[PDB]
RNA sequence: UAGACGGUGAGAGCCCGGUACGCGAAAACCCGGCACCUGCCUAGUAUCAAUUCCCGAGUAGCAGCGGGCCCGUGGAAUCCGCUGUGAAUCCGCCGGGACCACCCGGUAAGCCUAAAUACUCCUCGAUGACCGAUAGCGGAUUAGUACCGUGAGGGAAUGGUGAAAAGUACCCCGGGAGGGGAGUGAAAGAGUACCUGAAACCGUGUGCCUACAAUCCGUCAGAGCCUCCUUUUCCUCUCCGGAGGAGGGUGGUGAUGGCGUGCCUUUUGAAGAAUGAGCCUGCGAGUCAGGGACAUGUCGCAAGGUUAACCCGUGUGGGGUAGCCGCAGCGAAAGCGAGUCUGAAUAGGGCGACCCACACGCGCAUACGCGCGUGUGAAUAGUGGCGUGUUCUGGACCCGAA
RNA sequence: AUGCCGUGGUGUAAAGCGUGGCAGUGAGACGGCGGGGGAUAAGCUCCGUACGUCGAAAGGGAAACAGCCCAGAUCGCCGGC
RNA sequence: CGCGGCACAUCCACCUUGUGGUGGGUGUGGGUAGGGGAGCGUCCCUCAUUCAGCGAAGCCACCGGGUGACCGGUGGUGGA
């Protein structure tokens, strides 16, 4: 039974060529270009997942540094004051209510100054 | 019906389809190689070129006798368990009770005591056969 | 189309009563004069093939 | 194990018994399967055919000489990759018919009509006819009256009085013989229409 | 007795051609039927000593060299060729695998001889788990054509409007092609560039973005701009819904940030400045045959399993018991047998025969459990089919030389 | 010193051995230590090492980076150490 | 590590205390050559049933779904 292979490949060529519209080039046009670009594309989200979660926690660092310097305290004591005094917040609420509330991130750096020991010995 | 006929789960295997797509068997389909084994199959005859191992030993001693007289055995013991009560048999009764083919000439073997009163007909009995048939009250033929 | 018995290897090897194949234990032919007795009674016989030469040799007998 | 039914302008005669063999033999219809494919196979003619190389007309030559074009070196404008060339690995006129055994078969046979004689959906009948003048009309009122299923078997035997005469034409009606008698059909018809002739004569041979 | 099949404006047993079934013929060819014509024998068949002759000649044999046979000249007969030499006529020769004696089979050197057997240019009938325009014949279409070659030779491509042609009358732009309107048609989203109309490719328009900016051309985070959709401040004209909009949701696009060295083959190693690919669509590679070899999954039956060719039948159904394998092994083999071979020997050993938680009764025992069949019911096996993998002989995964 | 062989004990999940089906592989690279040939050379060549990694392993560090160090990705999370 | 969702292997308590399934505990789930297992989709034949000129296939677009092959719905085209 001659079979005529036309269906059973165009089900996987539109599959590709609709899952890869908007792409400047060869791309979202043609099929094989856009099925190189596909591996590419599902292999840079896959490591943008993970690379997200890390970069998001960076910002969430960056901004929380800044609202405690504006606090005159560094990051890495308000983060051992929050974790002293057992705040279980973490960066990503810590850096929200950071944009938000000025006045509640001002109460946790105050908590943190509350919760350092005394010095640099220990 | 017909719309209720399946086989038993566990015949009816899948083919194995190999140069289909690099996900069951891909390209090269088991000879993963650029060897001579991926285009062709080396025998097994050849072995590299040392002598292979049916060209090193030695051809088997002796010869074949062309008149070999091959006979067909049947057990005394299990000439009992074919008759119980016996009495009466002969090779063509061997091969109607179905204890060896036609076309035949016949031992008589001599595992087990033959403990049925019975006497056989056949060729060329063996020792420990015309010991115990001739023991059974029966005795030996030819 | 009718599976071809190797000669050779038919004519060298033996399937005992059960699954076992009998070479010959016989670089006991040309020079028998150096060899002591002892290295004849080593080499005379019939020696049940070993495993790393029997998947062929029965593919040989067939 | 019992029955036997009517004939036209009747009711009622016969009333008989069937052998162990029709009945009580376990359907098993893994063997029954087996078998109806090993039929199913035997059905097929098996003439599809292709020209591989070798068949294929001309291309004998190599065209373009190894090296020094630019092409690819191909060596017979019937090579499989192209056009008009070979099938590779291509149906060739097979004759498959599976050889399975007396015992498979019978036993698959008897195990079907086993199921219909327990379900009783087996009509066992004297003639199925008017008579002597095949006549479609009465035949059809006594099987679709006989039988009041779609599908039908009817097992007559070599005698054409209304039987494998006047019941054809008839759809989901098939006529047999007593004993090219087989499973694909016994299980592809739902009633199993015998002619008391036809049943006694198989009885009687597979005893 | 007709529900085959095909056509008719769709998918028709009942419209049509037909089918089932029945009729069917001058002449032809041919089956065959009877009579005519021709072809014999006017007993030597028997039994008979066996007085004698004959029974296929440069042949058989023998030697030389070859062929052929499973038989590779080997030790080789049987048969066949060419060269020498070269016979007999039955109390002869020939064969029985050198050869010899006895014993058997047959009478070569004349010729003829139906059947079962294979075959397909050809006509009829049929079918397909055969292909359906890149397929299937090289050939559906002016096909062995056009074209190629001096020639032998090679050798294509090219099918589809519609049910019906009703194939667009008529005006309009045009020199025509082409269109516009009209009209045909169910559909012109069927126009003789025509069924359906893919993708590459080529444009028109429209929302976003883009002229300070590098970045396998994406991905993630992401402002905004347009989108349709909407909950409401709202207008209370709510007795009809959306405006500038706030909340909100998908969809274009995406300013901007960070991450990031295409696919393949092959490689110690490739984004590689190694190979291959300009792109799209169609075609292109692990198949099948065999009562094959091995192993295994499943299924018949059971110490069996199974048929092969063939015979009957029309669904692959029923017969077919030749054979094959299993049933006993050992040994060069003669042979012998649960043993068998070596040997002087079983002493050993090599190969192969045999399995309980207890008996029955005993040998013996320190609680011991080795022994035997009958069992307490001791313990299982093959063979055939079907799938699967591998292997064999076949081009045997496809492609490719000189 | 190590390593190797055995036994004895504890721990440990398939690890081991026997027998089959199916393979592949048999061009290795660098790195640590031990050595040969080199020249006290090589991104050299050849060996040893129950040594490692790449091969065939992504992620983080090494500016970039097959073999170096951390670490072996079942998928998701705008969570932590 | 947390929290969810799949998968595999051994193990028990189980249902029918081996087939196959409930609960759990533990371990595990990079991967090339290669090995095993389970599967998607194309087409042809049968049985069953079913949709179709009210619109089949094919095609295109959108909206969904499956852990993957891929699947369904809806509209446009078409006209078996």
């Amino acid at each position: 039974a001659r079979v005529k292979r036309a269906v059973n490949a165009h089900k996987k060529r539109r599959s590709i060529l609709k899952a890869s519209r908007g792409y400047r080039g060869q791309r979202s046009r043609l099929y094989r270009k856009a099925k190189e670009q596909q591996l590419h594309s599902l292999n840079y989200a896959y490591r943008d997942r993970r690379a997200r979660k890390g970069e998001f926690r960076k910002l969430w660092i960056a901004r929380i540094n800044a609202a405690a310097r504006l606090n005159d305290i560094t990051y890495n004591r308000l983060i051992q004051g929050l974790k002293a005094a057992g705040v279980e917040v973490d960066r990503k609420n810590l850096a929200d209510i950071a944009i938000s509330d000025p006045a509640a991130f001002t109460a946790l750096v105050d908590v943190a100054r509350a919760a350092l020991p005394e010095d640099v010995n220990a | 019906k017909l719309h209720d006929l399946r086989p038993a789960r566990g015949s009816k295997i899948a083919r194995t389809r190999v140069g289909r797509g690099d996900g069951s068997k891909g390209k090269t389909a088991g000879r993963g190689t650029k060897g001579t084994r991926a285009r062709k199959q080396v025998p097994v005859t050849f072995e590299g070129g040392q002598m292979p191992i049916h060209m090193r030993l030695p051809k088997l001693k002796g010869f074949r006798n062309r008149f070999r007289t091959e006979y067909e055995i049947v057990n005394v013991g299990d000439i009992n368990r074919l008759f119980p009560q016996g009495g009466a048999v002969g090779v063509d009764d061997l091969v109607a009770k179905g204890a060896v083919r036609k076309n035949a000439l016949v031992k008589v073997l001599g595992d087990g005591k033959l403990t049925a009163k019975v006497d056989v007909s056949a060729h060329k009995f063996s020792g420990s056969a015309r010991a115990k048939i001739t023991a059974a009250g029966g005795s030996a033929t030819e | 189309p009718k599976a071809k018995t190797h000669s050779g290897a038919s004519k060298r090897f033996r399937r005992t009563g059960t699954g076992k194949i009998v070479r010959q234990k016989a670089n006991r032919r040309h020079l028998l004069e150096h060899k002591p007795s002892t290295r004849t009674r080593r080499l005379d016989g019939r020696t049940v093939v070993a495993a790393n030469d029997t998947k062929r040799v029965t593919s040989l007998l067939n | 194990l019992k029955i036997d039914v009517k004939t036209p302008a009747g009711k009622v005669d016969g009333a008989i018994e069937l052998p162990a063999e029709l009945f009580d033999v376990p359907a098993n219809i893994a063997l029954m399967h087996q078998v109806v494919t090993a039929q199913r196979a035997a059905a097929r003619q098996g003439t599809h055919s292709t020209k591989t190389r070798g068949e294929v007309s001309g291309g004998g030559r190599k065209p373009y000489r190894q090296k020094g074009t630019g092409r690819a070196r191909q060596g017979s404008t019937r090579a499989p990759q192209f056009t008009g060339g070979g099938v590779v690995h291509g149906p060739k006129p097979r004759d498959y018919s599976q050889r399975t055994p007396k015992k498979m078969i019978a036993a698959a046979l008897r195990g079907a009509l086993s199921d219909r004689a327990r379900n009783g959906r087996i009509h066992a009948i004297t003639e199925l006819v008017e008579g002597q003048n095949p006549s479609t009309k009465s035949a059809r009122a006594f099987l679709a009256s006989l039988t009041e299923r779609k599908q039908v078997l009817v097992v007559i035997g070599r005698s054409d009085e209304a039987g494998a005469k006047s019941v054809r034409n008839l759809p989901g009606v098939h006529i047999l013989a007593p004993d090219q008698l087989n499973t694909y059909d016994v299980l592809r018809a739902d009633d199993v229409v015998f002619s008391v002739e036809a049943l006694n004569a198989y009885i009687a041979a597979n005893t």
